[PDB]
């Protein structure tokens, strides 16, 4: 009562809002925003790392069969016997690769196509595609399944020793045809591989063959200079081992 | 500069598992303060506020000098002394003159008993929930840095080189992202717990203090200053009329003594 | 940490659809609590604000004694028969001497209705405002916490071992990400609703109220201080007045007297 | 259980685009809603209370009857007759007896205008505040809760079995989260242009209502206990000496008075 | 639906940079009301206040007329001429009789001044802090409706279809993004800016306010009805003595003129 | 637009680490800012307030005119003088006669005094809370706004050409929103610190700004104006009986000297 | 002064956490953990045949260490002159293989190490894992760059040949403890041939020395079943066609 009406009022203070849900909020919308971008910069990375690889290995392909086909129009070019085959990545010989038994050299046809297919070899492997991807050279030897297995398997060791020197016997005309370089050249790519006996149709004419096949580096294989085996160069020549009266 | 250089470079090394047990032992710790500062004095204070008006309703026939004695020792021992002392003060005492003494027949309130025994003093003070109404706030932002932090530690961790490499950078990233939700969970849920049982007990709070209050107001009624003046306001009327009744009083009572002097002086002569 | 790998196996050991059923079923079951505990409580509080409204109009135009008995009668057996007290201790009687007795002629308030049937009083504490105010951000808080529970679910169980075994966990997790969709909308939905409902109710029984301490202060008028100060200056004023008329009329009566007896005596002689 | 995955099925079983629109248009409803209930009915208020601070503003120079007869006519056919009663009881009349009858020659206040024409009763209740105050957020949270409808619906049509179809499946995703963010910022924008006008009509109320306050508050003079409490020293001071000086007067009338008996007595002897 | 259609491609038509633009455009206009109608109309009331305040203190020692004059002159031509006129019809004026004739010897305050320069009309209601609180949240709002607006977008730019454009819509997507938080970042930055401004202006306000306050409540003393009921009870208690000695008086002098008529009497016998 | 590209272009060419050293600057003068101005300020004021409740509790026991030199020399040289001065003219000084003098035996309180040693003024107006409890919020918002920063100078400069590209630029915007986040979250705790501090700063201020007016009050004791009342109605009932006693004295008397007279005329005689 | 001291009050009601920042955090932390398991998925997709090859070929390694790990602890309890390399798939004899210069024989102790790991690959081969990842096994031959290199690849040959008539010569103590079937087998399962150069040790006695050096298929050959061929049953003994007696 004995109060005043006409009294002070208005005596609340406004209340601050609280900062820390917003807080939230914000640095949520940032990490949200984060993630999305890095979402979508990985997809785009991860598809564009699986695509440069799908498209790496379909360009190795292709310049594969690229120097294949051109190989094969070579040798066309050069004789016409010469059989290339880009689906397996092998050159086989077609009439003058064919042995008879007891027999370890070629045909004068077989010599003269070994002769001439080297050269074939040594400008493919000079091409940018054979300085990229371009492997040794390795020899496989083929005979009947019948008879002693030992027999044939020595009869192919010898043939394939044979053909390995008629490509670098001093009297054979490639010592003389090339150079020291291509000789070099010759020794870091071919050289003798295994023997197989893949003998079917009961035709012994043909499986008695033997045929030279081009295998290639792998697309995740790193070249080095410790598999670059180099040759000293040539102070002496070369005679062959088998002689004629063997 | 350098410093930030090396900052960076020493909390990006982090473990991430070490987030989520910081923002754990540091929101448990919080939890455990609100416990004991505010939840367990709040349990307190309503209890004794409900003793205090069970006190009081004890006392609401009784005289009003025993009531007085009553609440007088019920306050004088507790925190509530200042403010009984105050509402106190605030009473007026009415005397009546019985058997030769001054005796106090009734006790009037000039004032709210909520005026002295405010929501501030008794409990927003004493529980201090002017910073706890903050705490569930203080928690979310613990767990947003939490949070925040380890999914920034799983993002730099992530980095797939190859498209070979996903799996395990996938896998590395989730179990990051596994550690700053663990710790976002629990400070939210913190945080969530926290603002429920706050709110509810100063709720109850504030009821029970409303009760006690309540209380205390009932026992003396107000308004005794417009009964004082009701009756300065009577006792002007009848006053003024007693002044005109004794003055004709007084006329009569002297024309009566001076006929008996004229008929004293008839009988002298 | 082991710690942490234990409570994290633990805690993800739950099927990863239990985590949007409790969110439903908690939102639920607090919706359902403030349907109970406050919808109803307002909707009743509002009714019987009208209800109480409508019989102190019909009572406006009553004796002084008669309203006081139907407001007495109204309020005792309620739940507003503290603040109907407070308010009736708050209320000063003028009584007049008509026929003998002391007759009530007239009522007056010393303070507002308000004051005693207050918002806080007659509604915030009944329906609990001070927790019920804070319930949609705990629903909302509730839903944030299902979220990182199921994803905490999800992203523990990611099994990276066998190609099937990462589409299955990579199903599992988009799963438990619509489960926290699911669950986060249906707590925001539960927390906007109430929010609705509640302010509603809120502004429905502050209009209600004040129209109720509107009538009720309608019956009773204040400044009855004044009008008693104002009577005092008055009866001053005319008492200074009547003293002097009763002094002169004294002296010229006694002057009557005196030559009354003047006369009688020279009559007698 | 599998009642969650129904529900799932048909929740998200309905178009994307029917998502914001139903956004849209409960927005849209809703701020009609505001206008219609709250905006201009703010504007009404606003124009009726300059219009009633016009017409106090007249007769701030005439008589006091004429006045209090202008401001009921003013207030008698309105929503203010309620304050205007309680206002005009709290007005203390002074009476002065002029030509043989008591004629008011001034009319005091004895508690503010705005204590009857306060800010709830003729702005908060009928622009129901305590609703509308919260509007925005309700606009919000649907909002939001259509964003987490529309993810819902998009996250469930993501599915990238093959490596060839994920490109598709996330442009799809964020084709679907596009129309969610929609109608977020439809619902954020209205809350924001409602937050505007709602905060411009409540500082234009306020001002207005006070200048109405202040208009009527200037009318009538406050302090008449003091003035009634200052006269009734001034007549107890006068009272003493008047009662001294009554005394002193009949006394000495008294001597003359016996002075001239006694000189007629002797002249009788 | 086609109309959602053509609204979203409306929407997302426009080039992106418009929408940080926007937001800067809009947020640097509320900035610039803001210090128009808030920041510098706070810094001519500090100033005002201050001036008001040094001419209030300049007449502390005069004489309660020219007082009174003075602040009259000071303040009945400005903006607080409504608050002071309330403020002096509070004023109670202490008349004393000298010389003939009735002059105020002191002037005496019954309510306080801050009752009539309030807060509210003072302060609140120019700077219209009503409107200007909320001013901080409506720029964060905006400045999210740009966030939201920029990233529907930069979505709806993200659909490459193709690997070749796939690195395009990442670009676009980052710099749509990029501008959206541009807008955001502003947006905050404003919104922090008004708050500090307005928060420092209405502490300062305040502070001065209650300064000036202060000024005017030294001028004046309350407390003058106490005194008023003092001297009351004080002439009171002084009235019954000298009304009882007022008859011993009268008793002494109609002894003292009955002996004299007495011995009259005997002179005559 | 080119102003935007050219200032999108100037604010993302910052080095990344100076958006953290930026925000920790600012953060660290606003914290140092808070302790100097607030902190401080309320330790003093929490000391001086306890420094002056023992000083007032040790004149409980003197002389009112002792006790009231003690404090006016108390606040005199302190902050207070001119709340001191308010409350003292606002207290009421009984007289009584002891020895031909008026000398005080009670001084008594006609208004609370925390109505002149308020909160406002000797709490909040030197704290300037009106402002600092904003203070976290400004502090968040700036560690807000370095995130954002970070992120935008992550964004501008992001090159998604190449997948080696797309890391490096994954990597810097890692980078520099980590940097921005260590701003933010030295923001955060600065936050959280200052709201601490502040809270219970202000509780404790206020609790012993509220012992400091409980002592003040416990001096001088309220509702004189009760006393005053109470003491005019007992003294208008005893002269009101004084008045009878005095009229019926006189008649008695009056008929002594009556009989008196007639015994000696008839000696006389 | 009659002022009402009984009034209307309004306690300090602070207003709760504004819902729209709890419900936008809710959307950003759902909006961020959508992008994260987006990208998650959208990654799991894209590279789930990079993941499937790569689990395949981690499973090739897993069985290819364990056929490894089994027939080197086969060798190291039956002859300890028998050591395998697991990391290169390479089997050494070096104490033993030996070569002096201008020979293709060996010590006993060759002999017997060759012809107690033969029915030890045998057996390993005969396993499922030898029946689902072996192939045949390959014959080493190393020689070096000096000197004449017709007579140093024939002295490889020479002692290819010596070692395969030693696998599979009447008389030999191999043959005394030997079946039909094992015998079909390992003419099967071995070929002869193979030439190569390496620098990778400090000794020129090293590369005198026969290594057996084994391959696996790959994981797209998965044994073709047309690339095998047949042999008819041993009807005489094998007869080497070496000069034993020099
Ligand atoms: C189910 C499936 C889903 C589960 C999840 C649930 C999700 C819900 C979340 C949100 C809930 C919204 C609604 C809540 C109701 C509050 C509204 C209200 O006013 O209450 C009505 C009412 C009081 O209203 P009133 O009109 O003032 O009084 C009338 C009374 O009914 C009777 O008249 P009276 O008052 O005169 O009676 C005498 C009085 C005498 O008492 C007093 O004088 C003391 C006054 C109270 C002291 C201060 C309270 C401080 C808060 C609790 C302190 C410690 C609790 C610790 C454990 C809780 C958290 C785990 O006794 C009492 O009634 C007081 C005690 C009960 C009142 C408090 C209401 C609920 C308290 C529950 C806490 C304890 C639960 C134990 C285990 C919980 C496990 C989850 O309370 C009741 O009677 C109880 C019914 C309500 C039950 C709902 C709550 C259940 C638990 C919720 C979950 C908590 C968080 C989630 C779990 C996370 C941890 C794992
Ligand atoms: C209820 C709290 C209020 C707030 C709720 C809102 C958030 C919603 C999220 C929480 C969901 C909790 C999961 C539901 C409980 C189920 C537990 C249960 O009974 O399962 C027993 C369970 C495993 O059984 P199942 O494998 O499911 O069944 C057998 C078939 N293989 O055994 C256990 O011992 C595991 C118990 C783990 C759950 C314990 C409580 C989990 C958390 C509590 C509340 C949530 C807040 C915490 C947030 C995270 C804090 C780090
Ligand atoms: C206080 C409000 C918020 C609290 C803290 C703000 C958080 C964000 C902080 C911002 C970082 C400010 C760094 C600037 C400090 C000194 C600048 C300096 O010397 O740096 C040099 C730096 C690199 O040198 P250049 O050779 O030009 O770049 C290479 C190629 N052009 O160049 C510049 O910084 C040039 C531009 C000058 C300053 C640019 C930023 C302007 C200020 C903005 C921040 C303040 C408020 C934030 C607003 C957000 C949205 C507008």
């Amino acid at each position: 009562m004995f109060g005043n009406a006409f009294g002070v009022k208005k005596r609340r203070s406004d209340e601050a809002e609280k900062p820390f849900w917003i807080s939230y909020a914000d640095l949520m919308t940032a990490m949200m925003v984060l993630f999305l971008v890095v979402m979508v910069a990985s997809l785009s990375s991860v598809t564009q790392r699986i695509q440069r690889a799908e498209q790496g290995e379909k360009a190795r392909g292709q310049d594969i069969s690229r120097l294949c086909e051109r190989l094969e129009l070579h040798a066309r070019n050069v004789n016409k016997n010469i059989v290339v085959d880009c689906h397996d990545n092998r050159i086989s010989f077609g009439e003058a690769g064919r042995f008879a038994h007891n027999q370890f050299f070629l045909n004068a046809e077989g010599q003269k196509a070994l002769q001439d297919v080297v050269p074939l070899v040594l400008e493919a492997s000079n091409s940018e595609e054979g300085k990229k991807w371009f492997k040794q050279i390795v020899i496989e030897g083929f005979t009947d399944t019948d008879g002693s297995y030992l027999y044939n398997l020595h009869l192919s060791l010898q043939r394939s020793e044979w053909v390995m020197c008629s490509l670098l016997d001093s009297r054979s005309p490639l010592q003389k045809n090339i150079s020291a370089e291509q000789q070099l050249q010759i020794r870091k790519l071919f050289l003798a591989g295994g023997v197989s006996f893949n003998n079917a149709k009961e035709s012994k004419e043909a499986s008695r063959r033997v045929e030279l096949r081009m295998q290639f580096f792998g697309l995740k294989d790193k070249r080095d200079k410790a598999d670059e085996v180099d040759f000293p160069p040539v102070v002496n020549k070369e005679v062959c081992q088998l002689v004629m009266p063997l | 500069m350098s410093w930030l250089n090396s900052i960076l470079v020493t909390l990006t090394s982090v473990e991430p598992y070490k987030v989520p047990v910081t923002v754990i032992v540091t929101v448990t710790f919080a939890f455990v303060c609100f416990i004991f500062f505010y939840l367990l004095r709040s349990i307190r204070i309503i209890y004794g506020l409900k003793k205090y008006t069970r006190s009081i309703n004890s006392i609401e026939k009784s005289a009003p000098e025993v009531q007085l004695e009553h609440l007088k020792s019920l306050f004088q021992r507790s925190e509530l002394k200042h403010a009984w002392n105050a509402f106190e003060a605030s009473l007026h005492s009415q005397y009546e003159l019985e058997n030769g003494e001054e005796k106090i027949v009734r006790i009037r309130a000039t004032a709210p008993s909520a005026s002295f025994f405010s929501e501030q003093q008794l409990v927003d003070i004493p529980l201090n929930t002017e910073f706890f109404k903050h705490l569930p706030g203080i928690l979310t932002g613990m767990g947003i840095i939490g949070t925040f932090y380890g999914l920034m530690i799983g993002l730099n961790h992530f980095d797939p080189s190859t498209p070979e490499q996903v799996s395990s950078s996938v896998n590395n990233l989730l179990r990051d992202v596994l550690y700053a939700f663990l710790g976002s969970a629990f400070a939210i849920f913190a945080s969530i717990l926290v603002t429920w049982l706050e709110k509810l007990s100063i709720a109850k709070s504030y009821k029970y203090l409303e009760k006690f209050t309540a209380a205390l107001d009932s026992l003396y009624d107000s308004g005794v200053g417009e009964e004082y003046l009701a009756s300065l306001v009577k006792s002007s009327n009848e006053s003024a009329t007693q002044a005109r009744h004794l003055k004709e009083s007084l006329v009569t009572d002297l024309r009566d003594m001076l006929l008996h002097l004229a008929e004293s002086q008839k009988i002298e002569n």
